[PDB]
């Protein structure tokens, strides 16, 4: 702070600015197509022949 | 592999007949030797000049060689250089073996093991 002699006003005092920042998010989009073909066959857990 | 298949067919899951090697109770007796061919299950093999299994080969040769005679039945197959375990005596259905080429009737298949420990024949 800064001294100042008793009889006199006093001093007076800067104060400070702000900053900004802003974002757009990134999009996701898997997916996957579920044929016949990768329901009928086979999954480990079958037994063999009559699965 | 996987490709699952759609349209219908006749489903067979193929056929089993026995393979009935023995004809006989003639004791039979088993050795085992390095192959220097390709043997199959129950194939006719001779010993080469080396010493080595090979399948049975009548009429190689000039004096005959050593191919053409042959001396046991394969008991199991292999790869040449592999050992050969087979029989070297016993009594064996002819229908059961692999036989060469021009050795198709049973009247040759006996004349190529009269003098020996293995005889072949019929079953009923």
């Amino acid at each position: 702070a800064p001294f100042v002699a008793p009889n006199v006003q006093g001093r007076v005092i800067k104060e400070s600015g702000y900053n900004t920042k802003t974002f757009k998010p990134a999009y996701v989009k898997p997916k996957h197509v579920i044929d016949p073909n990768m329901i009928i066959p086979r999954q480990p857990g079958e037994a063999l022949g009559t699965g | 592999t996987s490709l699952p298949n759609y349209l219908a067919g006749n489903g067979d899951l193929g056929s089993w007949e026995p393979t009935q090697i023995f004809a006989g109770e003639a004791d039979i007796v088993t050795e085992g030797g390095a192959a220097g061919a390709d043997i199959e299950i129950y194939q006719v093999i001779a010993k080469n000049a080396a010493g080595a299994m090979v399948p049975h080969d009548p009429t190689a040769t000039e004096v005959p060689a050593p191919q053409s005679v042959a001396i046991g039945i394969a008991a199991q197959p292999a790869k040449s250089g592999q050992n050969v375990p087979y029989y070297i005596g016993g009594v064996f259905n002819h229908a059961a073996l692999g036989w060469h080429a021009s050795l198709d009737t049973l009247a040759k298949r006996q004349a190529v093991f009269d003098r020996t420990n293995i005889h072949i024949g019929n079953l009923y």
